[PDB]
């Protein structure tokens, strides 16, 4: 087993959400946004190098739209059981007062791809700057998906990463600080 | 959160899997309800085979279909081999020299003891060995590691600690080796 | 506490702290080696005869618990663990067992299970057969004059020390 | 260079 690459699509009901995307090895090439009809490269420069024509995307997400009411009724409409996620707050490198870093709130083990996710510094929100993923694949069906904040490490700052899903019964806050 | 509606969940995925290249490929089509997987397509096998009960209907009615068939037994090479040579440029020889740093435990359990961590982060690909000596000699009893970190943008973060009894004049080191670079990254701690 | 495996699967060994709070731990084998434990919120493993087959499970760290899982079981993956959690020391002696059948038995023939068992263990082991006589064997099992009424389903239980585990192997009777 | 991708099948109805 050397390299995987996979391409990964969902089409979820009653939300109506669906997703187009190709990994390697666990990481994003790229996915299509679905309302811009569009591909997104994880990286700026894999666009340099490569293309994907979205409308593909957007003709495999009708056939399996189509799919999930087939199944849903095959299935004599069982619905899914939620999994709640495990989240992780980590830092992407050692930190150094007054020294650039990021935040990385990993949110993993999930089903379905439905989430609320929320930055908190000292306990009020912060959207400056932030960024994410979209769902990511497992091998066991569930998913990952990643969350990120640039920041400036300082010795009196609390973060807190909520996170909000059907499996949970309260928010689950995962803090952080220096 | 809000809205419990009962949802359901369909996921398609193909999964190609490559040995030394594109030398061995392997092509794993695969159907997933809820979090079920029903029917799949692997390419060693040569047809669609159900998974379960479910997915039955779907492995015999693609069956009879040869010439399905016929494309999906031709994917190895029409859709994997082509995609890893269309980005293996920036993905199977993407190379991202890790950032090494060394530094005591503020955390210490006990004093007289301590715990050196070796923070090596930013890299890719996943490949790398972390090492650590004292005085030169290779230390193996007392060393944990966290394993590889995936980040999620094409990056990686480990972190590797040893467990010692530092005395005045030792000097640690913690090693690294990646494929981004022709000799291993060192970063010393004196004691 | 004794906690039984079988080849092969998964088992967990639980650990739990005063409060429902995530704190931090490790567990090491009866010859101390560490062999996973947390640091700050990651999950550090060390060198040890478990390879890369323990870990945890992290959504109920919150919760106070912190166990060890270890997958893919191997005969001598049994031994003493212990967990160390705010000044506690969990210990839980883990035994795993194999069984297996000796593919062309024929009728009136004999059939022989042999159980895999790791040292200092005495197991009492008891087959069910499909037609429902329950034997009785330890390291070895055996049954004279197979019929084809036995072919099928045994199921066998292995006991050791007031617990038990199933194994259920098919047997293939001919004529 | 570009992607290809597999394209969906309708399930058996």
């Amino acid at each position: 087993e050397e390299h995987v690459i996979i391409q990964a699509e969902f089409y979820l009901n009653p939300d109506q959400s669906g997703e187009f995307m190709f990994d390697f090895d666990g990481d994003e090439i790229f996915h299509v946004d679905m309302a811009k009809k569009e591909t997104v490269w994880r990286l700026e420069e894999f666009g340099r190098f490569a293309s994907f024509e979205a409308q593909g995307a957007l003709a495999n997400i009708a056939v399996d739209k189509a799919n999930l009411e087939i199944m849903t009724k095959r299935s004599n409409y069982t619905p899914i059981t939620n999994v709640p996620p495990e989240v992780t707050v980590l830092t992407n490198s050692p930190v150094e007062l007054r020294e650039p870093n990021v935040l990385i709130c990993f949110i993993d083990k999930f089903t379905p791809p439905v989430v609320n996710v929320t930055w908190l510094r000292n306990g009020k929100p912060v959207t400056t700057g932030v960024s994410e993923t979209v769902f990511l694949p497992r091998e066991d069906h569930l998913f990952r998906k990643f969350h990120y904040l640039p920041f400036l490490p300082s010795t009196e700052d609390v973060y807190d990463c909520r996170v909000e899903h059907w499996g949970l019964d309260e928010p689950l806050l995962k803090q952080w600080e220096f | 959160m809000g809205d419990t509606r009962p949802r359901f969940l369909w996921q398609l995925k193909f999964e190609c899997h490559f040995f030394n290249g594109t030398e061995r490929v392997r092509l794993l089509e695969r159907c997933i309800y809820n979090q079920e997987e029903s029917v799949r397509f692997d390419s060693d096998v040569g047809e669609y085979r159900a998974v379960t009960e479910l997915g039955r209907p779907d492995a015999e009615y693609w069956n009879s279909q040869k010439d399905l068939l016929e494309q999906r037994r031709a994917a190895v090479d029409t859709y994997c081999r082509h995609n890893y040579g269309v980005g293996e440029s920036f993905t199977v020889q993407r190379r991202v020299e890790p950032k090494v740093t060394v530094y005591p435990s503020k955390t210490q359990p006990l004093q007289h003891h301590n715990l050196l961590v070796c923070s090596v982060s930013g890299f890719y690909p996943g490949s790398i060995e972390v090492r650590w000596f004292r005085n030169g000699q290779e230390e193996k009893a007392g060393v944990v590691s966290t394993g590889l970190i995936q980040n999620g943008d094409w990056t990686f973060q480990t972190l590797v600690m040893l467990e010692t009894v530092p005395r005045s004049g030792e000097v640690y080191t913690c090693q690294v080796e990646h494929p981004s670079v022709t000799s291993p990254l060192t970063v010393e701690w004196r004691a | 506490k004794v906690v039984l495996g079988k080849k092969g699967d998964t088992v967990e060994l639980t650990c739990t702290a005063s409060q429902k709070k995530s704190i931090q731990f490790h567990w090491k084998n009866s010859n101390q080696i560490k062999i996973l434990g947390n640091y700050g919120s990651f999950l550090w493993k060390g060198p040890s005869k478990l390879n890369d087959r323990a870990d945890s499970r992290r959504r109920l760290w919150r919760q106070g618990n912190f166990p060890l899982i270890i997958k893919n079981l191997k005969i001598e993956d049994s031994d003493t663990y212990i967990c160390e959690v705010e000044d506690q020391k969990e210990e839980v002696q883990l035994l795993v067992f194999g069984l297996t059948a000796n593919t062309h038995l024929l009728q009136g023939q004999s059939l022989t299970l042999t159980l895999e068992s790791p040292p200092g263990s005495s197991p009492s082991v008891q087959c069910r057969s499909p037609r429902g006589k329950n034997i009785q064997g330890g390291k070895t099992l055996s049954v004279s004059q197979l019929e084809l009424q036995d072919s099928g389903t045994w199921t066998c239980t292995v006991l050791q020390n007031q617990k038990k585990v199933e194994f259920k192997i098919d047997i293939v009777v001919l004529a | 260079p570009k992607y290809v991708k597999q394209n969906t099948l309708k399930l058996a109805t």
